[PDB]
Formats: C-alpha cells, structure tokens, sequence
DNA sequence: CGCCGCGTCAGAGGAGGTTAAACCTTCCAGCAAGGGGAAGGTCAAGGC
DNA sequence: GCCTTGACCTTCCCCTTGCTGGAAGGTTTAACCTGTGTGCAGTCTGACGCGGCG
C-alpha cells in the first residue's frame, strides 16, 4: 500500500513546492503521512483510498513546512492569520488599484489596527550577513558593524582613576567608618551589607549609624576634597 | 459529554465551568484518554444549579452548599429556607442602604441649580472646606 | 592623506598637517597633561584638547 | 604500453511568490477596591 | 562620640471576589486525484594528475 501510491505523494508535494523549504524533506513527510493513513483505514466506507490519505498528507505537510522554514519558529496561529492577511490584500489591490491601508483591510478583517501592525512588524525574514553590499564583491555586509557591547580603553582608565580617588579620599577619614562604608557599599570585595547585617556585625545601632554615615558625608562634603571627585560629577 | 455542548445549553463558557471546577463547587467530571471533560447529566444539573444559585444570590460558598445538599438526600428543606429568607434579608437591607443613597443623591440634586456654573452647591459641600 | 612637495627641507624630515598627529599622538598628552597638572584627570584633559 | 580524455586547481543601499479549517487542553495577565504585613529606613527626642 | 527610644514613611510582596481574555499547543475530515526537471550555463585555461584504454 506504502509502495503503490507514492506517486500521489509527489503530485501533492510538487503542488505544495512552492519555494517555502525544499523537495525530499517534504517529500519524506509525505511517506510518514500516507502511513499513518494507511495505519487507520476503513474499507467498507467503498471510497478510494486516495481522498482520505490525501488529506492528512496535506495536514502532515502543511504543519511540518509552519513548524521549521525558519531561523524563527512562529507558531502556527501567526502562520495562518498571515496567509489570510495576503489572500485579502490581494484582493485589495485587485479593487483599489493599490496598496491597502491598514485601517480599511483591518476593519474588512474585523481586528484593530495594533495587531496588523505588530504582524507586519514581525513577518520580514533574515538578511544574510555576506550578503554583498559591495556592488561587485569589494566588500561584504559583515565588515560594516561594531561590537558595540564589549568595553572602552579610556573608561577603563577612568573606572580606576576615580577608584583611586575613591579610597585616597577614604584614607583621609576614620578607619572604622570608611571600612563600615566599604561593606555598606562592597567596596574591595565581593558582597554588599546593609544597616542591620553591618551593625550587628559590629554592633546593634541602627539610628545612629544613620547618623554617622551622615556625618561621614558632612566631613566628606568638605570643599577641599570634592575637587578630586569634582571631575567625576560629570561621570 | 462533549463540553462546548453542555455550556451553550446552560449558556457558560468551559473557561467559567473550570472556574467553578476549580472551587470545588460541583462534582468533579472525568477525563477522557484524550483529556475531554467527561460531563454527565448529574454534572449538567449540579452546574444549572450553581448557576441559579449566584442569580439568586447565594454566593460561590453558599451556592457551593446548595449543591452538596443537592448531593444529600438527608438535605434539611428547613435550612434551605433559612438560607432563602437570610438571603432576603441581606437584599432588603442593601434595597434599604441603596435607597438612603438615592435619597440623599435627590436632596443634593434638586438642592442643585444645574445652570452651568461653577457655584455647584454640591462639589463645595462634598469637601470640607470653606 | 595626499602628498605634495617640499623643497626647503632637510631630507630627513617631512610635512604633516596639525590635526592628525594631534589626534594620533593624542593619549600622550593626556598622560604628561596629567603629569603637569594642567587637566587633572582625563576627562578633563580631553576637553582641553577638543 | 603512450596516448586520449577528463578533472582540479590557480589567477550605494536594496529584495522576491502561495499553498485549511473545526474541536479540544494548560496557564498567565487583568479588572474593581482595596487590605495586611515584611523590611528597611527616617522624623524627632533622649541617657552616658 | 557610645547605647537606644518611640514613633513615622516608603516600598515590595502577598492576599481576598467572579470571572474574562489571550497565548501556546494538541488531534481528526471520506468524490476524486499517482515519475522532477524548468531555466541554469555559457563552454577561461594551461599544467599537471590520473584512469582507462591500446
Ligand atoms: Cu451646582
């Protein structure tokens, strides 16, 4: 049963080939189609056999073809409410001697126009990268961008300028309060303290140490040793 | 039985069926292999009755109560009729409260010119002011 | 850039435009900038410069 | 055996076209109208 | 400068009704239908290798 009706599946296949993916692969999914059409086969129905595996050959490879074709898998709703969309432009285009305004074909549609336009959005597919901007091959796309995520060399200078200007400002003040800063804040190591692990830690005081910190910006406000920092208002 | 059946004759959705589900306010209905909620006719006239039951006005607990007793055969028609006439009570002291509101909304109205002004009685003596 | 001609010159030296090797040699004069105490710190001293 | 034949390798931005629906399932977001409680700070005010 | 001391703000998270909407994901229809290809690509080309074929 497999080998006589192959044929078919080519017939299906050829129709559907139109240049979505590939020939075998669609092919190979239309064998696993007319299996399992063949695995639940009434007989005494009298039809042909060839209606009822057509069908869910079609549905075999028309889920299959949503399913990949895509660097982005779009799940099938997505699919099909883009076929539609086209179907019904078309026809827009028949009639209006133009392309169709989102509003009218939305509301022919019976949805609002956000949808549409998030659709239309979202539809366009990959580019590839050596692709030749170069009209003839003098350049490709992939030697025109920027790592733009990975660092600076002068931010690197500034992050430990302003370090070091950091803790020689610290330097100057009570060894017990700025290191109690360096946990409040997790300067020089891992881990970061609050008001109530940093107290306990030293001890219990909660307002106070509220307090203290403030006076710490009071000495530390202090015109004379702002202007190592001045710099870094604009940072 | 098949679901969307069941809910266009008792007008619910399945989303509101699960709902009730979820409360624990009707018997449970089966699955199916395939995961179809299996409904029955006991299952059809629990839900008609959880439904009335909120229409009345007995709430998601007490309508919930209104069908276990549904289940009972032992049921005390004498405490469903204290649930009935506390229920009445309920709704007579909201009609009650509602109408205190009407009434002070007419005083406050009529009391009202409603000839466009910004002298609105009503706004000024809504906030304690002046 | 383009080259032109210069005749009073000792043959090993060579003309250059300003801007180019102000921008080229531009990190060292951050740093002795920094070293005269002129723009403290760099930010500064890139200002100075543009 | 010595051709004759064949094969591999050298040298300014920009895209395009169509091919299902009907029934099901789980799970998250969201409303009016707020109410409770964690957990950290923060306003005055003390006692050495 | 050490202890609080009480009282106050702010933010985040969680919690109560009665559902509703939306996404993401699954399984079946009986008139029927049986062998691409489908537009390439215009053959660069000289040495050197190597396989069959004498
Ligand atoms: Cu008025």
């Amino acid at each position: 049963m497999v080998e006589a009706n192959l044929r078919l599946v080519i017939s299906i296949a050829k129709k559907y080939t139109n240049r979505g993916l590939q020939f075998l692969d669609l092919i190979q999914e239309g064998n696993i189609g007319l299996m399992k059409a063949v695995d639940k086969f009434e007989y005494r129905r009298g039809y042909k056999f060839s209606t009822y595996a057509t069908w869910w050959i079609r549905q075999a490879i028309t889920r299959s073809i949503a399913d990949q074709a895509r660097t982005i898998r779009i799940p099938v709703h997505m699919i099909e409410t883009i076929n539609k969309l086209n179907r019904i432009s078309r026809q827009m285009l028949q009639e209006m001697g133009r392309e169709p305004t989102p509003e009218e074909l939305a509301e022919r549609m019976l949805m609002p126009e956000d949808k549409i336009r998030k659709v239309l959005k979202i539809a366009k597919e990959p580019i590839s990268m050596e692709t030749p901007i170069g009209d003839d091959e003098d350049s490709h796309l992939g030697d025109f961008i920027e790592d733009t995520t990975l660092e600076l060399p002068l931010d690197s200078a500034t992050t430990e300028s302003l370090r070091a200007a950091t803790h020689d400002v610290l330097a100057g003040l009570t060894a017990r309060e700025a290191k109690v800063l360096r946990m409040r804040f997790g300067i020089d190591m891992n881990t970061d303290y609050t008001l109530e692990e940093v107290g306990k830690q030293f001890d219990v005081t909660r307002e106070r140490i509220r307090q203290i910190e403030a006076k710490a910006l009071r000495k530390l406000r202090h015109p004379s040793r702002s202007e190592v920092l001045r710099s870094f208002l604009d940072d | 039985m098949n679901i969307s059946d069941v809910a266009k004759i008792t007008g619910l959705t399945s989303k509101a069926i699960r709902f009730y589900e979820e409360k624990g306010l009707v018997t449970p209905p089966m699955r199916s292999e395939n995961g179809y909620r299996t409904y029955t006719q006991q299952h059809l006239n629990e839900l008609t009755l959880l439904r009335q039951a909120r229409q009345v006005g007995f709430n998601l607990e007490e309508s919930g109560e209104l069908v276990n007793l549904f289940n009972d055969p032992q049921r005390h028609s004498a405490d469903v009729k204290r649930r009935t006439l506390e229920k009445v009570a309920e709704i007579e002291r909201h009609i009650e409260e509602l109408q205190s509101m009407r009434d002070q909304l007419l005083a406050l109205a009529n009391a009202c010119p409603g000839d466009d002004s910004a002298d609105c009685p009503i706004i000024e003596n809504l906030s304690g002011c002046c | 850039s383009v080259i032109t001609v210069g005749p009073y010159l000792r043959l090993h030296q060579c003309g250059l435009p300003k801007k180019m090797a102000l921008e080229l040699f531009k990190p060292f004069i951050y740093g002795k900038l920094e070293l005269r105490g002129l723009a403290t710190t760099i930010k500064a001293a890139k200002k100075m410069v543009e």
